[PDB]
């Protein structure tokens, strides 16, 4: 019966403002909560403690920008000037006589960051893997945003589908995007084209680097 | 500064039994509350189990009872949870959390960094390791192939090299198996003078494999 | 005519209102230890579902003080369905005469607020 409600998303620009919104099930409109904030691929960090008549307490390390407050059953987190560090899922949290409850998260996203094209780097086949009759190309693509790619194989000129693996690209720790393509090939395929090719597409760009037997 | 460090987390067959561990630093480990919080794939954060001070008391969220118990060591700071009868949506990452000394409340102050627990009938599998040898700077690199499950650790000369490294997350095959890269961009009139080797460490399959990358 | 002096409780599962021992009585200021004690009644209002049938809503439990209400003659902790009975650590187990009903003509509902415990006993406790 004691239940957090988050709506499960929430956006706003660059430098804006945005309010998050946790709300108590019916009777419980006078306890108070903590907000907590876990970033791509990272464990949760403690924010704010915010009770019912709108105070808050920052943990130590919170910058001023992330302030709470309340009214009736909600309780609100409001962070400014937002940057793109403050992406991330919001959990509200509170707690009662033997139990400890979560809301759903909220996940954050920053609109308007400022684009950047990819690094790409192509790795042949090691001579290792080859001995051992195997052969993988290892496509590296960082430092983009937005987050999103298209990557194609070339077999000299040709696109190659098959044996092609793809990651979803994922934030980094300077903001920035990452993903990773590989090729799967028998020794004979890598030896038998002139070039093997892999093309990444981003924002309307295209490069393309290649590597040979 | 206060520590939370999760182990013991791996791949257990249905039905199993399997212990956590957390161990704490930076605090006085028997004067606060600890906690066990779990996320499955993709989704929230649910409490898990509440032990006091000094183990005389104790709780368990209704999804757990009755298989999980918690129970602490404060000679030794550490928190551990026996998890038992293990089922498929157990799966997921465990957090060790701390809750605050403030007498009147309970939101948790402190986090750890998580240990993955995978509930599953695939087997474990450690890595295969060759080497990306390089072409101002040059990039050279580690390819960590065919591992189950996450994760991987990958370092540098023993952990002697961080300037440069980027090790980048893994590709989940159609196989079921992962694969991921480690590359470090060093300066190209290094290569000759210097003895570059990534160190990989899988855990789950204790595979320790350290391999020498030189140029081509 | 006479009410709950207490907005009402929302039961949000299938399962009855559970409280922890000693919780469950509604906050209020100028309440009397002697007087936390009472039950919550149940109350289902039915509403076409979407397949056009007749459904019922979640329901909703109202607080009443000991001796007081529609189940006035019930003593604390007599078994009835939708009936669940709480108190506070202290109460007297007596009729709270004094306290009776509400008359919403002459006061509205007191926003039903529940005590918010820690996980576990801790601090003094
Ligand atoms: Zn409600």
């Amino acid at each position: 019966q004691l239940v957090l409600t988050q709506s499960p998303s929430a956006s706003a620009s660059l430098g804006a403002s945005v309010k998050l919104t946790c709300t108590l099930s019916s009777g419980h409109s006078n306890y108070a909560i903590a907000w907590h904030q876990q970033q791509p691929e990272k464990g949760p960090r403690y924010l704010m403690k915010v009770n019912s008549d709108g105070s808050h307490t920052k943990g130590d390390g919170i910058p001023d920008r992330f302030s709470g407050s309340s009214s009736g059953a909600e309780r609100y987190l409001t962070i400014s000037s937002l940057q793109s560090e403050d992406e991330a899922d919001y959990y509200c949290q509170t707690w009662g006589t033997g139990i400890q409850v979560f809301g759903g998260g909220t996940k954050l996203t920053v609109l308007g960051q400022p684009k950047a094209a990819p690094s790409v780097t192509l790795f042949p086949p090691s001579s290792e893997e080859l001995q051992a009759n195997k052969a993988t190309l290892v496509c590296l693509i960082s430092d983009f945003y937005p987050g999103a790619v298209t990557v194609a194989w070339k077999a000299d000129s040709s696109p190659v589908k098959a044996g092609v693996e793809t990651t979803t690209p994922s934030k980094q720790s300077n903001n920035k995007y990452a993903a990773s393509s590989y090729l799967s090939l028998t020794p004979e395929q890598w030896k038998s084209h002139r070039s093997y090719s892999c093309q990444v597409t981003h924002e309307g760009s295209t490069v393309e680097k290649t590597v040979a037997p | 500064q206060v520590q939370l460090v999760e182990s013991g987390g791996g791949v257990v067959q249905p039905g199993r039994s399997l212990r956590l561990s957390c161990a704490a630093s930076g605090f006085t480990f028997s004067s606060y509350i600890m906690h066990w919080v779990r996320q499955a794939p993709g989704k929230g954060l649910e409490w898990v189990a509440v032990i006091s001070y000094d183990g005389s008391n104790e709780a368990y969220a209704d999804s757990v009872k009755g298989r999980f118990t918690i129970s602490r060591d404060n000679s030794k700071n550490t928190l551990y949870l026996q998890m038992s009868s293990l089922r498929a949506e157990d799966t997921g990452v465990y957090y060790c959390a701390r809750e605050t000394g403030d007498y009147s409340s309970s939101w948790y102050d402190s986090w750890g960094r998580g240990t993955l627990v995978t509930v599953s009938s695939a087997s474990t599998k450690g890595p295969s390791v060759f080497p990306l040898a390089p072409s101002g700077t040059a990039a050279l690199g580690c390819l960590v192939k065919d591992y189950f499950p996450e994760p991987v650790t990958v370092s540098w000369n023993s952990g002697a090299l961080t300037s440069g490294v980027h090790t980048f997350p893994a590709v989940l095959q159609s196989s079921g198996l992962y694969s991921l890269s480690s590359v470090v961009t060093v300066p190209s009139s290094s290569l000759g003078t210097q003895t570059y080797i990534c160190n990989v460490n899988h855990k789950p399959s204790n595979t320790k494999v350290d391999k020498r990358v030189e140029p081509k | 005519n006479t009410a709950s002096w207490f907005t009402a409780l929302t039961q949000h599962g299938k399962e009855d209102l559970k409280f922890p021992r000693g919780q469950g009585v509604p906050i209020n200021t100028n309440s009397s230890p002697d007087d936390q004690i009472g039950y919550y009644r149940r109350a289902t209002r039915r509403i076409r579902g979407g397949d056009g049938k007749m459904k019922d809503l979640s329901p909703r439990w109202y607080f009443y003080y000991l001796g007081t209400g529609p189940e006035a003659g019930l003593p604390y902790g007599a078994n009835k369905d939708g009936i669940i009975w709480v108190a506070t650590e202290g109460a007297l187990n007596t009729p709270k005469d004094h306290i009776g009903t509400r008359n919403p003509a002459n006061n509205a509902a007191i926003v039903l607020q529940l005590p918010q415990g820690t996980t576990l006993p801790k601090g003094f406790y």
